[PDB]
């Protein structure tokens, strides 16, 4: 995966500041070379971990269904990069897994591809690209983890639990608003029935 | 084991010692002053046996090999048999030379990479510092100045730490019945504002090292053969205690 | 400070006495089983007449 | 087995290509559209980094233009070092880690570019494991190898002189 | 800045994450001569948890038509420790580990001349697991490490909650991966749909 | 001065084998049993590290099986680094040294592999650099453009043709 | 840029080195590797000044060698900078260590060029070029340049 320091700070500074405040830590203003703070890197690590987890949860704005992953034409190998949080198939039971560091077709027992596969992939994207609701949820979860890893404060743990529940509720609301998901004329089975 | 101290009488706070190596006899001084510098220009009061203030002469650096060789009998007036000779520069850089298989007499040359013709260095042997903590047991003091250790009760399980002041690097060994572990402290943290490139890595703080064991078959000792100063303020341990196994 | 001999200067079991006379005349006498070698604290041997 | 060189089929309208190799700068990626002739693209003119680990070509650049494949290769620099330590530096992980990463990237690029299986000297001498060189060859210098064209000319001279 | 360096994950970042589960500080080497009594312990716990999770049995790690070839000279099949499970493709399993080689319970013989086909789960590296399973393994390892050595109550409770959440996410991942259908796609009911 | 391969010869039935180089981990020492094919022996099934620098095989693998060379090459990963630095660590000197050693091992492996090759130079000339091309018996046949040492006897015969 | 093959025109004497150094012992030179010439410094090799070289002897083609290579070989086992726990970690030392570990890769890349190929039909293939430099053979089981085929010219003279 990625190291915490590699990415620059644009709006992750606010998330890091919130994580450090969930424990009393005063807010930094740099989140850069001029940090020299052991509680800032340990907050960015938590933020990255939680961002990866939330993205891997499989939300509708980062499923990017219909990829056309292409293999090297001289080696015929697709790479199952660590950024690929979840690789699946549009149809039912999926046949793509990770052997070594390359996609492996378990049913065909071969990792050599000629044309290119189509999958339902979740490619990791920076914390900035997350919507506001998802950013708030990630910040709250990272705050809870930071507090209970480094300080404790059971009352703060309870408050963060409530905030995490509220943030998850908001994120789910955003997801259902985003998708639409009409059970009639939107379903993959009922829509055909309504043909009349 | 190669040297034989013949006398170490001190005047007020300086211990003058004669050492009888298998080759020659040396006269050395040990100073007990709290905060001072033995030789002018020393960066951090280097802890180095047979410490000397040597200025490399011309004609030693050789371009063809990119090495600076200095003859030990030229530095001192004798030959040595064992020890890891250490070379220290005014800022604090160290080039440690391991003992040659045949001893320093056979190969008394100190070969340093670079051109150090006319600069200044401090030569000397390393000091093997060994301290072994007694078993970390529940010790309690009575009303008077008498301490009683709690032998009764379950053999506790622990996790310990240690403090230091203006110290450098010290290795910590913890040995169980079967295996052993090592924790070398080296210097300050990696991203800290105290680990700057080109500046001395001396600092004060606390080091916590795991000690998982039975608390009586688990031995902890500190080793430090480096020249950097080492001062220890105190230690401690955290563990779980129960009342069981009174007699096995 | 200095080198005195070649492992045999002081014999096997010499008796050594420190002479703290004045602040500039410290001497450090060595009594080998055959003779005496009074080496100054700077390592400069002082020839002792007999 | 080669990680620093990848070649993807274009197939008409496809303006996105993945970058599996790990680079130390966006200047160390060279897109060489192969086909009738190899051409190198410039940054932000007809070639863009939509985001890390992917590419966004401005134009389709399909086989209709004579280009059949696009090769994303890594060419880490050698003269310019991404990290320059200073006396006042805090000596964080980034600096030395990037130093080691750059050296290792250059080394593996060198290794990959010579992926061809070829006779490797066994003990101070080049070997051919019993495999023989066949095609035409000339010898116009004293240090060149001897083909058998000279051998034939020797034969005609010998059987024509008398 | 503008680069895409990849940091290790195979026992390197996972060990760091396990250490950070408690107050511990991040190491760098994880293979340094220094035993460190935490990198070794964290690695052991992580590997054991990975093995257990793989042995639990999942759609992606179960290989259906794997054929094992006996040694020609001895006509024996080695039941390697990596073979977490070994069940016959049919309803009844008849292969078990006797000594260190496959043994046929019904036939009471381990001399195989042609070969066998079996549903086999083979141990695979930690990095090869999906993200959901990696997170579940890390959470379980952190919880076990804490409970065994540090015994922090609040951390244990929150890690139990996170382990339950990770298990839920992994189960949903498995259900999505399988795409199992109780209609056509099932064994018994697919035949009934021959109307 | 020590190569990273030390290609061996079976010369009958042998079990114990030696390696001249040093490795950070036994994951970076490959033993490819070449001869009839590029057969490679994995670990735990055909390998046995009796002690450091004394690799041994399960059986002889004599020439009767068609395998004549077991080159014990050494390959250090450029993606899985032994020590990766973090801003909250201690910066052990052992860490810095291990990092430099691995990077030097990767580069020295990529300098040895590439130096034993034949290819053109910037001037546009490929030179063997005075590396005798041994082991090419049967050289020639339809004018393959090289001899294998029989040229001496052939030219002796043609010299006294008369 | 790291391996430069110059011509030993009779008594060229002083050649030129275009690549930078780290130590004077990382510049390996050979006439034509046959007996593994060591060519120790001073004895039969002398650095007149930086970025130049002065050969003690002319070493012309009549001696059997017509070119000298100035290949740079940075030592691997021998390291200019070694790290110790109780040290300063000079910035210059870190830079020197990085440059030294990078020069090996620089040599590898500067030496990596379109290499020979192998054809299943006929065995090894060269596309259609010739060897430019090669060492005179001593075994009866390898190839031979013109340097070992003077009998062809002798027979040509004899014929007419």
């Amino acid at each position: 995966m990625r190291s915490y320091d590699m990415n620059v700070e644009t709006a992750a500074e606010l998330s890091a500041v919130n994580d450090i405040l969930a424990s009393i830590g005063e807010p930094p203003v740099s989140t850069l070379e001029g940090d020299a703070n052991a509680d800032a890197a340990n907050a960015r690590r938590i933020l990255n971990k939680i961002n990866r987890q939330i993205q891997s949860r499989g939300w509708t704005f980062n499923i990017e269904e219909g990829i056309t992953l292409l293999p090297d034409v001289y080696s015929n190998l697709i790479v199952y990069s660590d950024d690929y949080l979840s690789l699946m198939s549009t149809s039912g039971q999926s046949i793509y897994v990770n052997r070594g560091g390359y996609v492996y077709d378990r049913t065909s027992q071969s990792d050599r591809f000629d044309s290119g596969i189509t999958v339902n992939i979740i490619r990791l994207r920076d914390y900035d690209e997350m919507p506001e609701c998802f950013r708030y949820w990630i910040v709250t979860k990272a705050s809870r983890q930071f507090n209970n890893r480094f300080f404790g404060a059971p009352e703060v743990e309870g408050v963060l639990q409530e905030e995490e529940d509220e943030a998850r509720r908001l994120c789910m609301e955003y997801e259902m608003d985003y998708g639409g998901y009409n059970m009639l004329d939107g379903d993959a089975f009922t829509s055909g029935l309504l043909t009349r | 084991e190669n040297v034989q101290v013949l006398a170490c009488q001190s005047i007020s706070s300086d211990m003058y010692v004669i050492l009888r190596n298998e080759f020659n006899t040396f006269l050395a001084r040990i100073s007990f002053t709290k905060n001072a510098i033995d030789l002018q220009g020393e960066p951090y009061r280097a802890f180095m046996d047979m410490k000397i203030r040597y200025t490399i002469p011309s004609g030693t650096y050789n371009d063809d090999t990119f090495t600076t060789s200095i003859h030990i009998p030229t530095i001192y007036g004798a030959n040595f048999g064992r020890g890891k000779i250490t070379v220290l520069e005014p800022d604090g850089k160290i080039t440690v030379f391991e003992q040659p298989t045949a001893g320093w007499n056979s190969d008394p040359w100190l070969r340093l990479s670079g051109n150090l013709e006319g600069r200044m260095v401090y030569i000397g042997f390393n000091i093997n510092f060994v301290y072994e903590f007694s078993k970390f047991l529940i010790k309690q003091t009575a009303d008077d100045g008498s301490t009683s250790t709690e032998d009764i009760g379950r053999l506790q399980l622990r996790r310990a730490w240690v403090n230091y002041e203006n110290s450098g690097t010290f290795d910590i060994y913890v040995e169980n019945q079967s295996s052993n572990w090592k924790y070398t402290m080296a210097g300050a943290r990696l991203g800290s504002n105290t680990l700057r490139a080109g500046r001395l890595n001396l600092g004060t703080g606390q080091y916590r090292f795991p000690v998982v064991g039975n608390a009586k078959f688990n031995t902890v000792y500190i080793l430090s053969d480096e020249t950097t100063p080492l001062n220890i303020i105190g230690c401690g341990w955290e563990g779980n205690y129960l009342r069981r196994s009174s007699g096995i | 400070l200095n080198t005195l001999g070649d492992n045999g200067a002081l014999g096997q079991a010499p008796y050594i006495h420190l002479i703290n006379r004045d602040e500039h005349e410290q001497y450090y006498a060595v009594f080998t089983g055959s003779g005496i070698r009074v080496f100054d604290l700077s390592g400069n041997e002082k020839q002792v007449r007999y | 087995v080669i990680k620093t060189v990848l070649t993807y089929q274009l197939d008409g309208s496809n303006r996105d290509f993945n970058i599996p190799f790990e680079y130390l700068a966006r200047k160390f990626v060279v897109v060489t559209l192969i086909g009738v002739d190899r051409k190198v693209l410039t940054i932000n003119t007809d070639y863009r980094f939509a985001t890390r680990t992917t590419i966004s070509l401005t134009k389709a650049w399909g086989p209709a233009d004579g280009y059949t494949t696009i090769e994303l290769r890594r060419v880490t620099s050698t003269t310019d070092r991404l990290v320059d330590f200073t006396d006042g530096s805090i000596l964080r992980a980034y600096d030395l880690n990037v130093a080691q990463i750059q050296t290792m990237h250059v080394a593996e690029e060198a290794r990959d570019l010579t992926t061809d299986t070829i006779g490797v000297n066994n003990d101070g001498h080049l070997d051919a494991r019993g495999r023989r060189i066949v095609n035409l060859a000339n010898a116009v210098d004293d240090r060149d190898a001897v083909p058998f064209g000279q051998l034939k000319t020797m034969n005609q001279n010998s059987w024509q002189a008398r």
